[PDB]
């Protein structure tokens, strides 16, 4: 489902962050 | 097992 | 992986587990990209030196898995494979050069929270976010430690690593097809992949579109977490143009 790639059910759908995807976030300057 | 064994219609 | 953590539910929905039918066992990890395609590495249909040579119906892929070794009843889904394709400049004589391989399902699998596809890079978002220091995120079922498998589905998050830094840690030639990740030994955190994670994704959240992206594959390593060791992993985008012949075509 190319359109809706990449968007978890679980967390970006809902809105949720998971634990550690912040530091990712963080890392990209 | 290590693994449990998955449904037998998968592996017919 | 080693020195990552338990995934959270959902955390990685297009995480793939290739099984063996006979014995039943792990064989690599991989990653869902459409409702019927699936991305891993050559190495884990095709390397010759370890004799290893799958076909179509030697193998499954379960889908929606956290637990290893559980069959997740209700969550998980099987799936047979209709084809395999590895790319057919794959080099498993000298150095894992264009380490990919796409399998086309048999039929369908049918999103649920637990299953979804990850995006494959554009240029640009590739160009943007393959910098050094820039940290993704590799999952798998394999290897604990070097030298010891987990319950469940393990993450880590790791840095990109200058190009100049790679190739001076290691004997092995690289190529444009390939790039690694991990921590310096300076920089004291840990990680890395290992045996077992083959084929698994290295993904990447843009911060543009809030999206995850497939940006590498797990590949090769010369042991695993070793200080001044990094992780190598099937650059994605470089070989994008095959996957899409592949899709197109098939
Ligand atoms: N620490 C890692 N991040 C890591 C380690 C292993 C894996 C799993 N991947 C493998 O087993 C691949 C398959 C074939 C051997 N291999 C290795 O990795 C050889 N050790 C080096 C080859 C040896 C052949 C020349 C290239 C270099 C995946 C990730
Ligand atoms: C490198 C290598 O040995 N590849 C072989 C291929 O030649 C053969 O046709 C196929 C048959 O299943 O198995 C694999
Ligand atoms: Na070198
Ligand atoms: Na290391």
């Amino acid at each position: 489902g190319e359109a809706d790639c990449g968007l978890r059910p679980l967390f970006e759908k809902k809105s949720l962050e998971d634990k550690t995807e912040r530091e990712l976030l963080e890392s990209y300057i | 097992g290590d693994f449990e064994e998955i449904p037998e219609e998968y592996l017919q | 992986i080693v020195e990552g953590s338990d995934a959270e539910i959902g955390m990685s929905p297009w995480q793939v587990m290739l099984f063996r039918k006979s014995p039943q066992e792990l064989l690599c990890g991989a990653s869902l990209i459409s409702d019927r395609w699936v991305l891993t590495a050559a190495h884990c249909l095709l390397y010759p030196p370890w004799d290893k040579n799958f076909t179509e119906n030697d193998l499954l892929v379960r889908i929606g898995k956290h637990s290893r070794t559980r069959y997740e009843r209700n969550i998980e889904k099987i799936s047979m494979l209709e084809k395999i394709y590895i790319h057919p400049r794959y080099n498993w004589r000298e150095n894992l050069d264009r380490d990919i391989a796409l399998m086309k399902l048999k039929k369908p699998v049918a999103f649920s929270d637990y299953i979804h596809p990850v995006c494959l890079p554009d240029r640009e978002t590739a160009a943007s976010l393959l910098q050094a220091g820039y940290k993704g995120r590799v999952t798998g079922w394999g290897n604990l430690k070097e030298t010891g498998q987990p319950s469940v589905l393990q993450v880590v998050n790791l840095p990109i690593v200058e190009r100049p830094v790679c190739k001076d840690s290691t004997r092995i030639r690289i190529t444009d097809n390939m790039f690694c990740a991990g921590y310096k030994p300076d920089e004291g955190k840990r990680g890395d992949a290992c045996e077992g994670d083959s084929g698994g994704p290295f993904v990447m959240k843009s911060p543009f579109n809030n999206r995850w992206y497939q940006m590498g594959i797990v590949s090769w390593g010369e042991g695993c977490d070793r200080d001044g060791k990094y992780g190598f992993y099937t650059h994605v985008f470089r070989l994008k143009k095959w996957i899409q012949k592949v899709i197109d075509q098939f």
